[PDB]
Parts: structure tokens; C-alpha cells; sequence
């Protein structure tokens, strides 16, 4: 659902 | 409430796939932040003498080639993506498709990605291998 | 006597060299440059370790395996393994040359030896 | 380079 420095 | 099975590296690589390249259209000046530092980057492309350019490496010097290659409306069609569990928690994922950046006709690329971990479960882009096909053949 | 230091694109370079000669020379052997624990994909679905990547190998029925290799690329990865990603032509049998993408991940095994843990294959052909 | 399992020479 999320990768990297992005924030759920 | 409900609980379900974490996702397979082949679900873990597609869903990668997914979210990258509909970024790439809506936004890529945040394409940058998927990468690590120590993470291998190249997207294609010639350099002065006709041979395949080189890469780019950390998250920093990524976000200066990606905005170079200006992308504009990416029109991207994935015909194939397929994905194994690497070394340590890794994934490779081999890509196969078709890219169109500013309203300029499809080419076809062959991709490689490796995701590695960093939260312990979250994925990042440790290296980064794209290549069209008509610069190579 | 004389000593210098190596490097990811040139152990990639090395590698491939050589994966496809012996593809060529003996496939019936290819299967040596693989450990335990090791993917092998070609065109599918996958395929684990020394015994069931020879039999498989096998079946494909490698006879005269010629490659015109256009590009590879190698970086340096996780365990101070290398993933190497190829494009370029192979042709079996004979036939004529379709154009294949080829993605290995290679990884230490002893002093200074790589093995392969990931390989997976695909035409242009059956894709696009 | 040496490679998997071949001992160096029958590599080529």
C-alpha cells in the first residue's frame, strides 16, 4: 500500500 | 476489525508497479521519494557518443535526471510484470511495457527494480534499471 | 605478482558472458550456476534449486542457442549482491532471433564467487 | 570471474 517516505 | 494475509512478493511487486507509474502521470517531482539513498537510477536515454547513458545514485541526484526527462501526461500501458522474493527481504521486479511522455508515441522498455525494507515493512527502490528498446535495438 | 580491484558492471559482464556460452556449449549444465533457494522463470511460473532448474533446463530442449547480446547493466545490491539486467536476442534450434529481456540477481556464496539466486526471462514476442 | 559451482577453465 505505501513505499518510500510517503505517509498512509 | 478484520485482519488479512500480508500481500506475496508477486502482489507486493504489481502493486509497486501500479502506484509508480500513476505517479509518474499525475506527479513525478515526487517520483524521487520511493528511493533510498544508495539507490540506482537509470531511465533510458543516449549520451554524446550514441551508447546507453549512465546511472544516477541517492535519492538526491535521482530527483535532479528525473526532472530533467520532463515528463508531461505519462500515458503508461503494463503489459507484464512479475516479481520473486530476492536476497535479505528484497524483490526484484522485471517490468515489461509501454511509455509516452508528452503526448509523443508509445516505446516499449524493459525494467528491473529491486524494493528492498527500510517501519521494517515498508518497500523502498534500491536500484532502478529502464531502457527503452528502439536506443538499445 | 600484479593486483588490481573488480567491479558490479564488469562481474555482470562477466557473468552474462558466460551464462550464455555454456548456454550454448552444455545447457545440460547450466544449471551448475545455481544454489539452493534459487528462482528460475522462463518464457510461466517459478522454479527452486539445483534439481528442478536442470530438469527444467532440460525441457526446453536448448539445441544450437545462439544471443546477440545489445545491452547490459549492472549495480551492486543488497547482501553485496549484483543485479544485472540484459536485453537483446537469443534463437534456439535453428529458428530465427526473438528479442528477450533477461533479469538475474547474483549473490556470494568462498572467496570471491558469485551464484545465481534469481533469473527470470521473457520474450518480446509473447508480451507487447 | 569464477562462478557457482565450475572450476575455473571449464568456465570457457
Amino acid at each position: 500500500i505505501t513505499f518510500g517516505d510517503f505517509n498512509d | 476489525s478484520m485482519v488479512m494475509e500480508k500481500p506475496s512478493p508477486l502482489l507486493v511487486g504489481r502493486e509497486f508497479v501500479r502506484q509508480y507509474y500513476t505517479l509518474l502521470n499525475q506527479a513525478p517531482d515526487m517520483l524521487h521519494r520511493f528511493y533510498g539513498k544508495n539507490s540506482s537510477y537509470v531511465h533510458g536515454g543516449l549520451d554524446s557518443n550514441g551508447k546507453p547513458a549512465d546511472a544516477v545514485y541517492g535519492q538526491k541526484e535521482i530527483h535532479r535526471k528525473v526532472m530533467s526527462q520532463n515528463f508531461t501526461n505519462c500515458h503508461t500501458k503494463i503489459r507484464h510484470v512479475d516479481a520473486h522474493a530476492t536476497l535479505n527481504d528484497g524483490v526484484v521486479v522485471q517490468v515489461m511495457g509501454l511509455l509516452s511522455n508528452n503526448n509523443q508515441a508509445l516505446r516499449r522498455f524493459m525494467q528491473t527494480f529491486v524494493l528492498a525494507p527500510e517501519v521494517a515493512n515498508k518497500f523502498y527502490v534500491h536500484n532502478d534499471i529502464f531502457r527503452y528498446q528502439d536506443e538499445v535495438f
